[PDB]
């Protein structure tokens, strides 16, 4: 539900909207499927759809000397 | 037969600024047009399906308006993060890479940041990349473009000392490599110096950011106007329709309601054919925009007045609200002196020519010099080379070319 | 009937010197004014420094600098001829006048 | 094993054209629509902005 | 509704003069003031000024 | 009969030489290479 707060309608409120059936996961990823405000959504470990903030690849620290 | 040469350069950083995106906005064309009352939302049937089609338009161009977001920005496959110690051979990047002590802006895109700056259906959806992870990728680039050159455009990011990098960019506008470490101490100060500037020039005054404001206003004008528009009586008895549902029997009620259905409708689709046009302009400014990413930022354009008024060396991209920024890292020649000049020299009866530069004198001894920097050096048959005999050339000289070999005689 | 046009900022005039000034640029000092300080270069010179930047040795043009000043003004000569023979080149902006 | 080497060229001077301005053109909507009727005037301010 | 069709037209077509021009713009950029390396960008043929 | 280096764009055939030729590797893996005898700008200066 875009734009609303949960208590209007598992459940997960998000910076997009409330979100309803996806737990929340605190690991990040790539964007499988977007939602919105940096959250996305893919179908994960038995299975279901999980939601998570989207990771923009992995970091790598440059090994840079003068 | 004249030619002036310049003994001398400013490194500059032109600023260039480019929308990229507009707020991601929708309409409940239902909701608009009539605010729940049944009686209207089933005349809105006989309409057909244009409401379907309008909510299609603005969905495409919300979509598009992260795609073209993503296109601009994540030119990249991995976060890179500079090292701790900034041994960049003098120059001073800190106000364009994060200041982590906040989101991890740095701060020039804070200075953007500051810079810039009804209900009724009328919605705006979230950006998909909040502008901390656009941050994230703006720092990622710049990060690669310090540490790594254009490498990292090209596949994997290779470390490489950041000065040089700038003498095989240097190299890339026909400067010879040693005009930079000679001249490395001066060079620093000067792009430290005009970053310094550059904070002046996005501090005193709002007038450089009007690009990105015009689209901001242009957004916030076409929505109050399109909102004001609901209260636009379009030849009906009143633009409230509790009004009309009241005080009409529903055969005349709906007449009514039929004059304020055509006008709200066709304000809706005048704000949405705005919309498009608008959003086919901001397209092609972030199809542009990813262009300046993936020649100057990525790479080196040898497009002149592409990246940035000069000789281009690399840009630096920053964030800021619906766009981006550009600092385009130009080299601007800036003092120079008249010479004699001729196409050809001509030496023990051929022609000779130099292999890099232009021949020059200050009317006395020939000299050889590269076309961008006076540095000057004798002529040899190493800096040459011969084209046959001394005649046909328009405006040929006389000189003895020096042979390096001449001393080695032992043998 | 409520219709108006409003003359460009630019004088055709003024269009006129801006593409003087470009050609005149353009002739004595290359891409130099380009990037910012425009410099005298002699235009055979020039030619030889873009002969250059197509991978043809400078040496080329010097050794056949009359053979191609009489291509080069020859062919000018046919854009005359070109554009004073027929309507159908300036398609494009008749069309958006149109 | 074969390649063709240019002995000789042409230099070629070729035209292209691109348009860059319409005319600039300004219409008074109302005095468009309505002719200075004032009849129609206050008509036309019913369709609002 | 004759007038907005009229303004729709024009909007559309401005769009089309302004991308023209940005590439007139562009090749005053390159083929004038410069040298462009694109390959028939400035005419058909290696490009010299 | 002869054999000839040349810039690319106009034929402009000069004796080849070590110093509008570079050297690489060995004469075994390039499928194409022909025989030749390349000519030392050094050799006549060493006659002295
Ligand atoms: C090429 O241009 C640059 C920039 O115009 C010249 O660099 C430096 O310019 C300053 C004046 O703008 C020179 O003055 C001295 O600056 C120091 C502080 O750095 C100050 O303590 C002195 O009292 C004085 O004002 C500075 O000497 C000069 N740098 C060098 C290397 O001499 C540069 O000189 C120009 N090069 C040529 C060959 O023209
Ligand atoms: C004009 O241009 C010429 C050549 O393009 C410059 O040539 C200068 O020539 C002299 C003698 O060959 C070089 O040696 C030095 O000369 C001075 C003055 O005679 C003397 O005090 C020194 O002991 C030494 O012999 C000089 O290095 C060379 N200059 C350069 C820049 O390489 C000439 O300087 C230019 N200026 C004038 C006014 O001639
Ligand atoms: C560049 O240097 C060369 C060599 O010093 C100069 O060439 C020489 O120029 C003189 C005239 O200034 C020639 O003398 C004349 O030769 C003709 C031959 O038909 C004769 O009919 C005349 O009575 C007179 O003697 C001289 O032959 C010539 N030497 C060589 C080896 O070419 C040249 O003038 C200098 N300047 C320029 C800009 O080329
Ligand atoms: C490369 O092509 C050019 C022509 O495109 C050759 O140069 C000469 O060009 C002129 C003018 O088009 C030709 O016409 C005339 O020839 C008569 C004599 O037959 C002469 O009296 C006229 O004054 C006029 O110049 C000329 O025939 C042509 N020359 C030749 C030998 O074809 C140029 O030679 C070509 N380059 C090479 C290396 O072949
Ligand atoms: C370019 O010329 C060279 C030198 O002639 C060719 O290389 C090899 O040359 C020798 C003598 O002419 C050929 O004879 C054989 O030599 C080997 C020892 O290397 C020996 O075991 C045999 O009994 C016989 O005497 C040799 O066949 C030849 N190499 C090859 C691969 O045929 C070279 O072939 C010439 N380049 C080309 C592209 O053919
Ligand atoms: C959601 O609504 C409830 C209503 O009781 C309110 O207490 C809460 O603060 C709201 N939370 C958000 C994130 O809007
Ligand atoms: C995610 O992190 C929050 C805050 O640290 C914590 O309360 C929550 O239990 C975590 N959830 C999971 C599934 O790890
Ligand atoms: C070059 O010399 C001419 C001599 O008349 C002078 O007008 C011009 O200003 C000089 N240019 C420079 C850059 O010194
Ligand atoms: C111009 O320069 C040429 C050599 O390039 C010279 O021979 C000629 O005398 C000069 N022009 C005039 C009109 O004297
Ligand atoms: C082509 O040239 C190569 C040169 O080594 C030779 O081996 C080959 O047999 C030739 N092939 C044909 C089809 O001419």
């Amino acid at each position: 539900y875009q734009d609303v707060n949960c208590t209007e309608v598992n459940v997960f409120q998000t910076r997009a909207g409330c979100l309803i059936g996806a737990e929340h996961v605190n690991n990040s990823y790539e964007c499988d499927i977007p939602i919105g405000a940096g959250i996305c959504a893919s179908y994960q470990t038995s299975q279901s759809i999980i939601a998570y903030t989207m990771s923009l690849g992995a970091e790598n620290s440059v090994a840079y000397s003068n | 037969n004249s030619i002036a040469i310049p003994t001398n350069f400013t490194i500059s950083v032109t600023t260039e600024i480019l929308p990229v995106s507009m707020t991601k906005t929708s309409v409940d064309c239902t909701m608009y047009i009539c605010g729940d009352s049944t009686e209207c939302s089933n005349l809105l049937l006989q309409y057909g399906s244009f409401c379907t089609q309008l909510n299609r338009a603005l969905t495409g161009i919300a979509v598009e308006q992260d795609k073209n977001t993503q296109e601009v920005f994540a030119q990249v496959k991995q976060i890179y993060k500079t090292p701790p110690i900034k041994d960049f051979g003098g120059f001073n990047f800190s106000q364009i890479l994060p200041d982590p002590s906040k989101s991890k802006r740095s701060f020039i895109e804070d200075l953007l940041f500051n810079k810039v700056t009804k209900f009724n259906g009328l919605t705006v959806l979230p950006p998909l990349l909040t502008d901390e992870m656009i941050a994230q990728y703006t720092s990622a680039l710049l990060a690669g473009t310090i540490t790594s050159g254009w490498t990292f455009g090209a596949g994997a990011a290779l470390q490489i000392p950041f000065a040089m990098q700038m003498a095989y960019r240097f190299n890339g506008i026909g400067v010879t490599q040693n005009v930079l470490y000679e001249n490395q101490k001066l060079i620093a100060n000067q792009f430290n110096s005009a970053i310094g500037k550059i904070q002046d020039s996005l501090s005193s005054t709002a007038s450089a950011l009007g690009k990105l404001q015009d689209v901001v206003n242009q957004n916030a004008q076409a929505l109050n106007t399109l909102v004001k528009q609901l209260s636009s009586n379009f030849g009906a008895i009143s633009s409230v329709l509790n009004d009309i549902l009241s005080r009409l029997d529903p055969p005349e009620a709906e007449v009514q309601i039929d004059r304020l259905i055509t006008g709200r409708l066709q304000s809706l689709q005048t704000y949405v054919t705005q919309q498009l046009i608008r959003a086919a302009e901001i397209r092609a400014s972030a199809n542009l925009a990813a262009t300046k990413m993936s020649e100057c930022v990525l790479g080196q354009s040898k497009r002149v007045d592409f990246c940035g008024k000069g000789y281009h060396l690399m840009s630096f991209p920053q964030s800021a609200p619906h766009g981006v920024v550009f600092l385009h890292v130009t080299y601007v020649p800036a003092q120079e002196k008249n010479f004699t000049t001729a196409p050809a020299i001509c030496h023990d009866g051929k022609a000779h020519f130099p292999r890099e530069g232009v021949f020059v004198s200050n009317g006395t001894h020939w000299f050889v010099t590269q076309r961008n920097f006076y540095e000057p050096q004798i002529i040899t048959t190493d800096n040459t080379f011969v084209s046959g005999n001394c005649d046909v050339v328009i405006g040929i000289v006389n000189n003895t070319v020096y042979d390096p070999l001449q001393p080695e005689l032992d043998s």
